[PDB]
């Protein structure tokens, strides 16, 4: 039941988008450089 | 909400997941 990826801390989008891509029922993830939230 | 398939995965300078995603 991966729904936090807490162990993903200090990791990288690689393993993130990778595994995160499913775990739950295909729960994906938005890869962004922090920045603001679209104006 | 529901099982949205997206999570604000913010990255650092060298892509260092400094923020943990959850989707829950």
């Amino acid at each position: 039941m991966k729904t936090e990826w807490p162990e993903l801390v200090g990791k990288s989008v690689e393993e993130a988008k990778k595994v995160i891509l499913q775990d739950k029922p295909e729960a994906q993830i938005i890869v962004l450089p922090v920045g603001t939230i679209v104006t | 909400e529901y099982r949205i398939d997206r999570v604000r995965l913010f990255v650092d300078k060298l892509d260092n997941i400094a923020q943990v995603p959850r989707v829950g």
